[PDB]
RNA sequence: ACCCACUCGGCACCUUACGAGAAAUCAAAGUCUUUGGGUUCUGGGGGGAGUAUGGUCGCAAGGCUGAAACUUAAAGGAAUUGACGGAAGGGCACCACCAGGAGUGGAGCCUGCGGCUUAAUUUGACUCAACACGGGGAAACUCACCAGGUCCAGACACAAUAAGGAUUGACAGAUUGAGAGCUCUUUCUUGAUUUUGUGGGUGGUGGUGCAUGGCCGUUCUUAGUUGGUGGAGUGAUUUGUCUGCUUAAUUGCGAUAACGAACGAGACCUUAACCUACUAAAUAGUGGUGCUAGCAUUUGCUGGUUAUCCACUUCUUAGAGGGACUAUCGGUUUCAAGCCGAUGGAAGUUUGAGGCAAUAACAGGUCUGUGAUGCCCUUAGACGUUCUGGGCCGCACGCGCGCUACACUGACGGAGCCAGCGAGUCUAACCUUGGCCGAGAGGUCUUGGUAAUCUUGUGAAACUCCGUCGUGCUGGGGAUAGAGCAUUGUAAUUAUUGCUCUUCAACGAGGAAUUCCUAGUAAGCGCAAGUCAUCAGCUUGCGUUGAUUACGUCCCUGCCCUUUGUACACACC
């Protein structure tokens, strides 16, 4: 399915005197800025990455 | 393939003929004139066409075909 | 005689490499552009050629010595990647086998291919990867073929003819298959649109698919491709991408001069499965209630009523979510990835089935899908086009796909009586309910539906039930053929199809061989859709009934991988 998503194909038939030639073209759109669709590949796994902790500290309790 | 054939005689085609034709007008002593070939009384033949004589058959050649007055 | 240490001198092997090499390799092939220990011998691009000639040795065969003219741009070495093998080792698969199923191969016919025949029987394609394929079911059309008849739709440019008319058409007759003015008779009409020629175009199911595009098929039911940083190598390259294990998978684990990644696989997408949870519905449906029928009556049972009202969303529909991740537990395994079993679960074989699908190869098929296309051909007595008629169906025969059968687990006759995927008429005659008529096929009058609304609950067929028949080519089987009736169409003859009576063939389970297949699958069974005016024994899908037998291996066949040889690289054609 991303095929159907991000990539653009066209051939065009170019008629010159020896004969005809064929071109083919393909252009494959960055995901990230897609606006109106999945942003990334079905592949995409990105891990959030946690913050180094100053745990310790016995108890304690704040007031309000 | 092959190429030719035929037991001769090729068709032709067709001449539509000479003829210096209209001189089928009679004008007399000056200069009166009447026509020969009486003229066809079709709304869309203004007088202007003429019937041919063939036998029996007079024809209006205007009426590219049509219609087949008779005197 | 044996064991240990040492030492001269041998035959060799192992490991490294300071060092050498174009490399393969090498304790010499090292101590060489930082070029000299002593000495012998041979080579100077490839052929011509170890040939000619002379000398010499020999019994001979021949040995030694040994040219040139001429020719030629390479020949040659080592290593690398491919490609290929009628070498070796591993794998994988019902287009392989095992265990079996259902068959085809034998028959009748249907249908394609060959062949023959023919005016023509248009044509492409010939192992898997040609032969119910070209969506190719051809009565005209299609149509390319054959017998013949018209027309130009011959742009444009120059020139010629020529308004004293370039050219156009025609009624009747003749002619013609023809109510074609094709041509001819005849004599009007038309007015610069043509006609003639040259040039240039134009069309063409003409050729070339060995000139091409595009598309498609095949390799592939396969698992392969690449780059960064590091390691090896002068280099092309290699390692990474690997012994093993594992997986459907270069899928992973693990080993590891590699580490960490990208394409392809996976993911993804579609469809089939589960939602008494969510949002709803007179184009889906349920319960209640009104109105109402039948039977029972003691409340009951079974129906009717596109709105007489009320409520709901279980069933139907389709939005949004949720759900499974081989989960839990266990056995096995390098307790690694994984595989196996039990429980639970709608679901645990990639959940089932598909869509998509890298790099590369082929002179695979297609110029007959294209107003895609180069080149060649042809272009008015046409290979353009159209009209009439025939032909693609022609029948001693070979080959393939099929359909129907040989019956009693059946045929026939009554009766039961249940799907799913679809499709349908506007400037038109499509899907058809209902009513009559008709033995049937059909006819006729009306009707609903541009459709979850009507056809249609598509009341499909196998199937189930009670009967007749009773193993007899029988009432199994329905080829062939006669005679009538209808439908489609302008047209049915070489019988489009449908119906009725009659006729009643081969075939008594099929030699050698050969096909497909592992679960709602095989097989049986119908239906819708494509085609379609009319014609399915074809296909694409669909649901209905529903098994036997594996759950393995490498014997056969096919392919993939490694190792290995190569003088191939246009790559064993
Ligand atoms: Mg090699
Ligand atoms: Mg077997
Ligand atoms: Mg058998
Ligand atoms: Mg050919
Ligand atoms: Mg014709
Ligand atoms: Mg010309
Ligand atoms: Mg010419
Ligand atoms: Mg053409
Ligand atoms: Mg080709
Ligand atoms: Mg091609
Ligand atoms: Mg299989
Ligand atoms: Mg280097
Ligand atoms: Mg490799
Ligand atoms: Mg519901
Ligand atoms: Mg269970
Ligand atoms: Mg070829
Ligand atoms: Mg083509
Ligand atoms: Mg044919
Ligand atoms: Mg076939
Ligand atoms: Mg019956
Ligand atoms: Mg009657
Ligand atoms: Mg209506
Ligand atoms: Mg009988
Ligand atoms: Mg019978
Ligand atoms: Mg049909
Ligand atoms: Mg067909
Ligand atoms: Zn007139």
């Amino acid at each position: 399915q991303p095929v159907n998503d991000f990539i653009d194909t066209a051939t065009r038939h170019v008629l010159m005197r020896q004969g005809v030639l064929g071109i083919k073209v393909k252009i494959m759109r960055d995901p990230a800025k897609s606006r109106t669709g999945p942003k990334a590949l079905p592949d995409a796994v990105t891990i959030i990455e946690p913050k180094e902790e100053e745990p310790i500290l016995a108890p304690s309790v704040k007031d309000y | 393939k092959k190429v030719y054939t035929t037991p001769k005689k090729i068709k032709h085609k067709h001449k539509k003929v000479k003829l210096a034709v209209l001189s089928y007008y009679k004008v007399d002593a000056e200069g009166k004139v009447t026509k020969l070939r009486r003229e066809c009384s079709n709304p869309t033949c203004g007088a202007g066409v003429f019937l041919a004589n063939h036998k029996d058959r007079l024809y209006c050649g205007k009426c590219h075909s049509v219609y087949k007055v008779n005197a």
